[PDB]
This record gives C-alpha cells, structure tokens and sequence, in this order.
C-alpha cells in the first residue's frame, strides 16, 4: 500500500504542471488605448472560470458540471450567431443607403 | 577498518543512491507547488542520505550541478531550499555588503567545491555550461552564503600571471599607440590562446558577473586596488555604466521634465479590412526570459533579464548633491573610459543645463556655475575627448559648456592639449589614432574627392577637435 | 510495533482512496477542455452552426429580420 | 549541557590549560551513550551542532579561524573517539530491517558532523575506492513474490552483474559481456520505446495547442521552439484550487511525519523482489521518473567501465587498491588481450553515447546536459582522487583585516594664468 501510494503521488505530482493541457486563447481587447497584449494575461471569463473550477469542488459531481459546459456552450453560440446575423443585413443596407444619401 | 568513514562519494561507488537523490531532485523543479513543500523535500533528503551513506561534501556538490541547470526561473525555491538546509552557514553568514567583511564568514566546505568547480575549462562539455555555473555561483555570492574574497582568492588565473598579462597588453598598447602600424591596402599585392582564456573565464567572468548581477561593492573594493585590470577587457566599462544609469535615471527625468512627454511610446494598431469595414486589432508578443543583461525586441517577442530582482540592493538619486557624492566613486573608477557609453555623457550634460537654467534669476547663480565648471573639468571632458566619429555627443557637452566665461573654456582645452593627452594611456591612444587619421585624409583633398572627403573630415573634426 | 500493523493499515488506505479520487477529477477536468476548444474549432472553419430555431431564433434575434430569415447555418467565425 | 559548557568555561584556570581538550571530548562521548532513543539523540544533536567550533580546537586556547581544524586522525582526542563513533555508525547500518526513519535521522547527523569536523584532505575522509555493496532497494524482505516475470528476471540479472560490481563486469572471459549483452538489449529497447510514446503524447498535446491559437487570431504566428511546460491559465490565477491542494498537502505531510508511521520505504525505491510492482513501476507512461534513476545507473557504471578499459592508468590504481586488502585475488588486471578490450569498450560506447546521448538530443534538452555534466564531473573528482586529493591540500585562506576605502572627494585648483599658457 506505502508504494501504491508513493507512485501514484509521482503521477499525481506529474500530471499538474507538465502533462497539463489548457485553454485556446482567443484574444480580444475592448480598451482603444491598449495597443501591445502580453498574450499572457488573458484569462477566461468569469462565467466560464466559475464552472471550471467546480470541478474540483469536494462535494460536486462531474456530469452535471459537464451538462452545464455543454449549456453555456449552446448559449455561447447561440448569442454569438444572434448578434452576427443582426448585425450584417440590416445594417449594411442601412449604412450604404445612409452613405449614398449623405454624398449626394 | 578502524578508522575510515565507510562512506561512498564517488558517484559510480553507491549508485543507486545517488540515483534517487537526482532524481527527486528534478522533481522539485517539476512541482507547481514546489514553494510550499520545501521542509517535506529537505526531510526526504536527509532520509536518502542516511540510508545509503553518502557523503556531505558529494551531495552538496550534486545539489549545486542540476540546480544551476534550472538556475533560470528555478532560482526563488532553489534559495529557499538551501536557506532552509543544515548547509547554510547560520551563526557566521557572509555579509559582501560592507568593505569590512568581505573576507570573514561564510561556508568554506562550499567555497572549496565551488572554486574548484569554477576552474575546469579545458574539457569541451563545460565550456557551455561555466555561464550558467557562474551565474548560480554570483546569487549565491550576495545572500552571503560565502564571502566574496574566499572566492577570488582560489580561482585559476593566479594574481602574479595577471599582471604579467596586464604588462604585455599595456606595452603592446603603447608601442602601437606612439609608433603606429601602417595597414596594407595594396603593399606587397604585387610584383613588376591563454589570452583567450584570460578573457573567457576565471576571474575577468566572476568580476564582469558580479557586475551584472547588482553587487557593485566587491568589484569596486577590487577595481580601487588595481585599476589596470579596465584594460583587460570593454565590458567591465559597459556594465558598470549601466548600473550608473539605473541610478541617476529618476533624477535625470524629476528635471528636463520628460514624464509629460513619456506618453507617446506606443505601437500602430494593426488595421485590416474584413467584409468592406475597416477593424483595428492590437499587435500580440511574447515575454522570454534570458541571460543576456540588455533588453530587446527580436521582431515577435520581448527578451528581459531573468534575475529581475537585481536592482533591490541600489536606491536612485534624490538631489543632484547625492549625483555628485556618487559620482566621486564610480565616475573616478571608470575613468577616461565613460566614453564607451555616449548615453551617459548626454543625461549628465541636460541634467546640468537643467539646474544651471533653474534659478537663472537668483543671486547665488555664480557658485553654481563653479562647481559645474570644476564637475565638467574632471570628469566629463576628459570623457569626450575619447569618443569615435559621434557629433552628436560633443554638441550636447558643448551645449552645457556654453554657460561658462571663454576663459575657462580656454583653461580646459589647453590644459588637455598639454598636459592630460601625455601621461595618460588611452587618452594618448585614441590622440594619437585621431592625428594619424586627420594626417592621412588631409593627404587626399582634391578638387574632385570633395563630395565624400568634406563629409569624412566634417565628422572626425566635430567629434575630436583639439 | 512491527507486530501490530492491522490497526494502522486503516487509515494510510484511506488517504490512498482519496487520493485517487482527486486525480480522477483533475483527468476529467481536463478532459472537459479538449472538448470545448474542439467546439471552438468547429466556429473557425467555416460555418456549421446549422441549427434549429423552433421559435427561439424569433425570440432572440427578432420578429422584423425573422421574416428575411423565412424568406440557419451563419457564418460567426 | 550547562556541565558541559561549564568545562568549556573553566579553561584557563586549570593546571594544564591544554588538558582540557582530551577532558571536554571525553564528557562528551559519555552523554551520547546515555541517551534513550534516537528520540532523544535528535532532540539533544542541535546543540553539538551549536557549539562546533569548540571541537576544532584540540589543544588551544585561542579560536581558530573559520574554515581551519586542527584535528587528526590517530591523535590524543581522537585516537578512540573515531574509533567508537565508527563503532556506533557500524552496528546502526547493521540492523537494515528494523530501521525507523529516526534511524537513519540519527546516521546522517552523525556522519555530517564527523565529516564536518575533520578536513576535506585528512587520510580518512574520503573513502579509498571502496565500491559499495548492499545497494538493493527491495522492501527489506517484506511482500517478496508471462511478460513480468521474464522482464523482472531480466532487470535483476543485468543490475546485479552489471552496477553492483562494474569492476568484474569489466574484466570478463567474453562469455559474461555476451551475456549481460544479450540479458541488456531488449530491455533498453523497451524502455526507450515507452520514454518515446510519452515525449510523443506531449508533444501531440503542444502542436494541437499550438497550431489553434495561431489559426485563431490575427498575426500571431507562434514559436514551436520553446516546449518548456507552464502552469495553465485557469490555474496561475485562482485561489479555491490552490487552498485545496494546500490542505492536501499538508493532510498527507501529517501523515508521514508522524510517530505511528515511521517505518515506511523512501519515496523512490524500486523494490527489485516483487515482480509485479517492478513492473508496474517501469512501464506506466506517467511516470517517467523511474525510468530516469535506470538511465541514469546505466550511464554512471558504463563511464566507469570505459575509463578503466581505455585510460591504462586508474586500472594501476584499482589493481593496488584490491590488492592492498587482500594479496590474494584472481582478477586479471593485465590480460586484456584485444578481443575482449573490443567487446567491453564496444558495448560501453553503445549503451552510453550510441543511444541514450542520440536519444536525449533531440527531446528533452535538459536531462541531456544534467547527465553530461554529472559523467564529467564524475570523471575529474576520479582523476582528482588519484593523486591523493592533493587539489584541495591548498587553499589560501586569507586572514587580513581590510579597512574601508578612502575616495578623494575634492576637485583641483586652477593656475593664475587665466587664460591657457603664457603668451596668450
């Protein structure tokens, strides 16, 4: 048992700072004075940090953590795939009709 | 039988020992948490080096090997774990701060390991790894676990084969000064390693580390005994200018106020039209850490100094009186040599500007143009007179010298005309490269090399007149 | 004491069970990653949100623009 | 204690003032045999460790410099002291079974401190050439018992005649190299496939990374040089993490240190006996660790090996050295005729540098240098060794007392002639 445990506190040990994976980092900024990123200090949002990090709760399961990554996941898109298809037609043809309007 | 220790310090001897204790040992590195779990590490090793009787001093030295291999970025837990080991010498510590005890304190068992580790550069492996060995060796030399001159005593290159050195390169020096080597352009074209080593390692390494490494007070204690050594090599000359321009820094920027101006370092934001509107986008870089003292910038990514915490033992100028006090002592050492660093000689000339254009109205204006007149006079001047095809440098000196009476200005040329360009060495050198060059363009003036010889002769007359 | 070892081996396994449960956590959150920037992959190539509205995209986007839409597989990359 | 500074004290009043020396050791030597338990010894050591510099000094009266001692192997204070004390360190290695951790506590102080009293170049304090036995890491006799059990016979069979005694694995009739050749080669074959899945899951994991978060953005355009490991992002950053696993940590470190458990094994024994936990052990693909202590006995033995073979100059000194302790031997030490000195030194550059220093260049370039500088520095301490650790026979102490400096701080004066020379 003494080695069963000696090993599996190497694998454990191991498995936090070397054989880790981590998130994609995708960048982006809203202050229009900040002109250099570190790349570095980004970090995930909060709603995404606080789900995260319920995993290793003492007391929380893994499939409903996992039900509520596939959630906000659906919400992400939706939200994301909204705004898009909002923003693109309508205000396209309003911007270049107001713009024709105003140069004539 | 009766007497030896039975103990194995020969790394072949108890193998399997040694084996676990390196290993655990890159585990320590290997651990995000390694800061927390110093005193479980340090009883781990004391239960390995009971169990197969290994030695004290081997184990120190196994220690000391695959630590300066992570030395970069492992340097915090490395301290710690030694801070907290048996081997840290707790009732004597070293100081290395205070001109009086550079000699007293210290862990000798770890001195002699180390100054023997220091001395083995003829084999090809370490000749890669000195830098790092040498880097560990200058951290540990300011937490005071040893004292600096146990150290300097005990290094390959013997005092007496340094001088000797330091004679050869001073005579060589003077010959080609005074006489002069004519270079071959098209003569003869046709018919009808100790220096090294010297330079590379030993002594020279640990003073210019040291140097690096924010500890001023050893290489000052020494520079004050043998100023020949500045000879020997530039960097020394570099190195302490950068520490010297840490330190008047703040109080160069408190006047000739650049501060309102410092708010226009910033980068274009990259632009790039998607879908027939214009998005702006802010450039990404990375941060790498090196061993190289001097930031840059290698066209993705920023390289910083890694000891980022070696500035913590100097404090800034507060007064322009402190900017003196200081200068006594590190100015007077580098010598005829500031002009390796032109940077300097400009901060010193605005800062000067600065407080003489400060109280332009009050009565007391005429002691501060004294006491700036004998300033430029013995350390400043003699400085320029070095520089190399570099105008710019000299109109800012001269844009300081403008406040004082022609006849001081007089004092100063003709005393360095006459008596300060002999007796003394690299003034007379680089007089002497200055007048064989004005000598050698001036033989080809013609009505039609004008366009290039005008420019080439502007540039060497506006940097060295005299 | 190295007779009796029966009433210490309780606890040691203990601490032993726990430990693995953590590890198995820490597996399982990071598995939960390598499933989400693989999602986030699928928004770069292309367009394949080719979902379902079910009056929902009517709630959400709106009424006015839901007719041009009747008239959803959008890039948003 | 309060005796024992009390004669420290009470020198300079006594008759003989040197005689104080053989008197302060002595009540020493008696209170270290009165103690209980290594409970105990442990609890009274820091003061011996206090009060050090007091030993150094045999006969004067006057403290000696730091970094000097005056004591020698065969004189007046040690004569029987080290003899006892060696007693003592014999019969605490004798027990091997029924070590607590106390135990080896208790070993350790004992030689540090008589290794810190001596010199570094005193006859008896580096060992000369004894290569040690009783390295075995199995639990001590306690849970000893297809592919495990022929890789078990295979990793004992090529430890025992390779690294417990590099010296016979030298000098062989060419039966035993071809031996321990053709014992060696599958399992070194096996290791290193298992140390390549794993550098190769790694590297898999970066290169997925990577090549995203550069096709996500702009202008990135990302660095596949560096692979050094860094702590993830949703980590370096909180704080409910990092509590919990600082209470765990501090959980189990109450656990260990704690009277109830002090018989346990190191945290990096093998256990050669029991063949399943060997295996276990070496082929996991998360921990690698193992693997490195193997590579890392390997490399050790084999520099060794080479060396003697090649250099014909250490063997003289190993000749004398076994023959010293017993004229009667059976090694050759001089048949080397050709046909072996090939096979060995053949062998040796193989497993050494063939595989290991090829494999460790391209990935990992961090163990590379480690093992690199540990096999030269092993090399010059040998070589150091030989002439008698003469090397560290001068040191050059200095023993000035250095004033502080004195900076002019005044700035010369200027001439009557105002202008610069005469005529003007």
């Amino acid at each position: 048992t003494f080695e069963h445990l000696n090993r599996d506190t190497l694998r454990y040990i191991n498995l936090l700072k070397r054989l880790s994976v981590d998130l994609a980092k995708q960048v982006e900024v809203s202050d229009p004075s900040v002109t250099v990123y570190e790349m570095d200090k980004w970090v995930p949002s909060e709603k995404l940090q606080g789900i995260l990090e319920q995993y290793c709760a003492p007391d929380t399961d893994i499939r409903g953590v996992d039900a509520q990554i596939k959630n906000y996941l659906d919400q992400i898109k939706m939200a994301r795939a909204k705004f898009g298809l909002e923003n693109k037609y309508s205000l396209k043809e309003r911007l270049s009709t107001l713009t024709k309007e105003l140069n004539h | 039988s009766k007497y030896e220790l039975k103990k194995y310090n020969l790394l072949v001897e108890n193998s399997v020992g040694y084996g676990q204790l390196v290993a655990l040992l890159i585990l320590a590195y290997y651990d995000p948490d390694n800061f927390s779990k110093v005193s479980a590490y340090l009883k781990e090793i004391y239960h390995i080096m009971g169990k197969y009787s290994l030695d004290s001093i081997r184990t120190l030295d196994v220690i000391l090997n695959v630590s300066s291999q992570f030395i970069t970025e492992g340097y915090k837990f490395f301290i710690a774990l030694l801070r907290k080991s048996d081997s840290w010498p707790s009732s004597h510590v070293a100081n290395n701060s205070n001109y009086s005890s550079l000699n007293e304190g210290g862990n000798m068992i770890a001195a002699n390991i180390i100054s023997f580790n220091l001395s083995q550069y003829n084999e090809e492996v370490d000749k890669e790894n000195y830098e790092r060995y040498m880097d560990m060796c200058c951290i540990l030399l300011k937490n005071g676990f040893v004292n600096f001159y146990s150290i300097w005593d005990n290094v390959k290159p013997e005092m007496e084969f340094l001088q000797e050195y330091i004679q050869n390169l001073e005579t060589e020096l003077e010959e080609e000064s005074t006489k002069g080597v004519e270079n071959p352009l098209a003569m003869a074209a046709a018919l009808s390693k100790t220096q090294q080593d010297i330079l590379l390692f030993g002594k020279i390494k640990l003073l210019e580390r040291l140097l690096i490494h924010g500890c001023v007070i050893p290489v000052i204690h020494v520079l004050k005994q043998y100023p020949k050594v500045l000879y020997v090599s530039e960097s020394l000359s570099r190195y302490l200018g950068r520490v010297f321009e840490y330190l008047l820094n703040p109080l160069y920027t408190s006047m000739t106020s650049s501060g309102e101006s410092k708010d226009m370092a910033t980068a274009l934001m990259i632009t790039r039209i998607d879908n027939g509107i214009l998005a702006h986008k802010p450039r990404l870089i990375h941060k790498y850490k090196t061993h190289e003292p001097f930031e840059s910038l290698e066209l993705n990514s920023s390289y910083v100094f890694y000891y980022s915490e070696w500035n913590s033992n100097l404090t800034p100028f507060a007064s322009v009186n402190d900017l003196f006090e200081n200068s006594h002592i590190y100015l007077s050492i580098i010598g005829p040599y500031l002009g390796r660093i032109p940077t300097l000689l400009s901060k010193i000339s605005r800062i000067g500007v600065a407080d003489i254009q400060k109280n332009h109205g009050s009565e007391s204006l005429h002691v501060t143009i004294d006491k700036w007149i004998d300033y430029v006079r013995k350390f400043i001047f003699p400085a320029t007179s070095l520089l190399q095809n570099n105008p710019i440098a000299t109109s800012e000196v001269y844009e300081l010298m403008k406040f004082f009476p022609f006849e001081k200005r007089y004092f100063i040329y003709n005393e360095m005309m006459t008596k300060l360009s002999q007796d003394i060495l690299p003034l007379k050198v680089s007089f002497n490269k200055a007048e064989r060059e004005a000598k050698s363009i001036l033989k080809a003036l013609s009505i039609d090399t004008i366009a290039k010889e005008s420019r080439r002769f502007a540039k060497l007359i506006s940097t060295n007149p005299l | 004491k190295l007779e009796n070892l029966k009433d210490k081996l309780p606890d040691i396994k203990s601490i032993h069970s726990k430990l693995l449960l953590r590890i198995g956590k820490l597996q399982g959150l990071y598995d939960s990653v390598q499933v989400i920037n693989r999602e986030v992959e699928g928004l770069s190539e292309g367009r394949t949100s080719l979902v379902v509205t079910r009056a929902e995209w009517e709630k959400e986007l709106g009424t006015d623009l839901v007719k041009f839409l009747i008239e959803i597989y959008d890039d948003f990359s | 204690c309060i005796g024992l500074d009390f004669v420290y004290n009470s020198r300079f009043n006594r008759s003989n003032p040197a005689s104080w020396g053989n008197t302060f050791f002595e009540l020493f030597s008696t209170i270290i045999d009165l103690l209980n338990s290594p409970s105990t010894f442990l609890k009274f050591w820091p003061y011996a460790e206090s009060r050090i510099e007091w030993f150094k000094m045999n006969t004067s009266v006057e403290p000696v410099s730091l970094g000097e001692s005056n004591l020698i192997s065969y004189k007046q204070p040690l004569y029987e002291k080290l003899r006892h004390w060696n007693d003592i360190l014999a019969k605490l290695e004798n027990n091997d079974i029924l070590n607590t951790v106390k135990h080896y506590n208790m070993k350790y102080k004992l030689e540090n401190f008589l290794s810190e009293l001596l010199p570094i170049n005193e006859e008896s304090n580096f060992n000369r050439s004894a290569s040690i036995s009783a390295l075995q890491e199995s639990d001590n006799e306690w849970n000893r018992s297809s592919s495990d059990v022929i890789f078990a016979a295979d990793y004992n069979f090529v430890f025992y005649h390779l690294i417990i005694c590099p010296i016979e694995f030298a000098f062989s009739d060419l039966e035993y190299k071809n031996d321990v050749d053709r014992s060696l080669s599958p399992l070194l074959d096996a290791i290193l496939e298992i140390e390549e899945n794993f550098y190769s899951k790694i590297k898999m994991n970066n290169r997925t990374r990577y090549s995203l978060e550069e096709a996500l953005n702009t202008e990135y355009y990302a660095n596949y040089d560096v692979m050094t490991p860094k702590l993830p992002v949703y980590m370096k950053h909180s704080n409910a993490m990092k509590m919990d696993r600082n209470e765990f940590w501090a959980n189990l470190q109450n656990i260990k240190e704690s009277d109830d458990y002090t018989l346990r094994p190191t945290i990096m024994d093998i256990s050669l006996s029991n063949t399943t936990c060997l295996y276990k052990q070496l082929t996991q693909e998360d921990d690698d660790y193992y693997r490195k202590q193997f590579i890392l006995q390997l490399c050790f033995t084999t520099n060794l090996i080479r060396n003697l073979i090649s250099s014909d100059e250490t063997r003289n000194f190993y000749k004398s050295c076994y023959l010293r302790e017993n004229p009667l031997s059976d090694i050759d030490f001089e048949n080397l005729d050709e046909v072996n000195k090939k096979r060995g030194l053949n062998l040796c550059s193989y497993i050494c540098d063939n595989r290991v220093l090829k494999f460790y260049k391209i990935k990992d370039p961090d163990f590379y240098r480690v093992i690199r500088k540990l096999m030269s520095s092993d090399e010059k301490f040998t070589t150091a060794k030989i002439d008698g650790f003469k090397e560290f026979q001068n040191f050059r102490i200095s023993k000035e007392k250095i004033p502080p400096p004195a900076f002019d701080e005044t700035f010369k004066k200027f001439t009557f002639i105002k202008m610069g020379n005469k005529l003007i």
